[PDB]
């Protein structure tokens, strides 16, 4: 379901950077399969080719935690007025505190070592379950 | 019109009762003083700077900076952010 | 420019926000109306500094790019108890335990 169009039509795009996170920038191919493009360090940009109804999503590198594309999910390439390209300006979410204290605890304790934490199973649970792009892809639909 | 949130050292932390209708869990505590007899002043603290950063930086157009948290405090802080649902 | 501050006193702890360009009476007009208590029975600091009534919030350093919402700048806060004033006395909040050796 969640899949680009094979539209054929260009449309030049600028990934804008606006994080403090390395960016995956993901394109889900015509069979929704999400494929992995050349990563973008923070506060860079870059000029690259897609196509009208083709998407993308964004994600950090390392972690896979999620990150906004103009304030939402999804960012789909439109018709280019003028020979202008379209911005597509990449920033953190608002996330909650919670999966704020996950992700740091994540990057400092080895996934082996989660068990070992004085905390409730529940948490242990919440920890194990990473960010991923399958899950998302899921739950978008 | 604040509430006041009291640490479990007796620090008082008095905040904007909007902002502290962030958590459901405080909301359903108010319904207006609320003692936490598990939560350390060095981790309610934190939660306060959170309402602050969540209420000014929701639905805003400007860059959004990183929420920092010290490694020493992060298992505590889960912990609270859990409980308090935020 | 709004600022982002802890209004500080014994173990008291104050979270608002206020306009650089707003003064420091005006910020004690802020704190009565919440701890029940008069201008003329304040006194506002800067870390050790004693703030002036007429002067802004910028002017004493509270600037919106230090005075920030998630890691707000800290005024400290002294009552007059009848005649003088009680000597600036901010409690630390508790120490964090020891990182766990996973961590
Ligand atoms: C089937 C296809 C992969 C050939 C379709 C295609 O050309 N695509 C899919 C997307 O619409 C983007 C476009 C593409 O691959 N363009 C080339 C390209 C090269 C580098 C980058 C790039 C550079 N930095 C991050 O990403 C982006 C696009």
């Amino acid at each position: 379901v969640l899949r680009s169009v094979n539209s054929r039509e260009p449309s030049q795009v600028i990934f804008c950077n606006r994080s403090p996170r390395v960016v995956l920038p993901v394109w889900l191919n015509f069979d929704g399969e999400p494929q992995p493009y050349p990563t973008l360090p923070p506060g860079t940009g870059r000029r690259i080719h897609s196509y009208r109804g083709h998407l993308w999503l964004f994600r950090d590198a390392g972690t896979h935690d999620g990150l906004l594309v103009n304030q939402t999910e999804l960012f789909v390439p439109s018709l280019n007025v003028d020979g202008q390209p379209i911005f597509a300006n990449i920033t953190l979410p608002v996330y909650t505190l919670k999966e704020r204290c996950l992700q740091v605890v994540r990057s400092l304790v080895k996934p082996e070592n989660y068990r070992r934490l004085d905390i409730v199973r529940s948490l242990y649970e919440d920890l194990e379950d990473h960010p991923n792009v399958q899950k998302d892809l899921e739950r978008l639909t | 019109m604040y509430v006041k949130l009291i640490s479990s050292d007796g620090h008082e932390f008095i905040v904007k009762r909007e902002h502290a209708l962030t958590s459901g869990t405080i909301k359903a505590m108010l319904s207006n003083e609320v003692n936490f007899r598990e939560i350390p002043s060095h981790v309610l603290s934190k939660v306060c700077m959170y309402f602050t950063y969540k209420v000014r930086y929701t639905n805003s157009s400007t860059e959004i900076p990183e929420f920092p948290i010290a490694p020493e405090i992060a298992l505590e802080l889960l912990m609270a952010a859990n409980f308090l649902d935020c | 420019m709004d600022v982002f501050l802890m209004i500080r006193r014994h173990k008291t702890t104050i979270f608002t926000d206020a306009k650089e360009s707003s003064t420091v009476f005006e910020l004690k007009r802020i704190v009565e109306g919440i701890l029940k208590r008069p201008p003329d029975e304040q006194r506002l600091y800067k870390d050790d500094q004693l703030l002036d009534d007429g002067k802004t919030l910028g002017e004493c350093g509270f600037t919106s790019q230090t005075a920030r919402p998630q890691a707000p700048a800290t005024v400290g806060l002294a009552f007059r108890a009848d005649d003088t004033f009680e000597a600036l006395c901010i409690e630390p909040f508790s120490s964090p335990p020891e990182l766990p050796d996973v961590m």
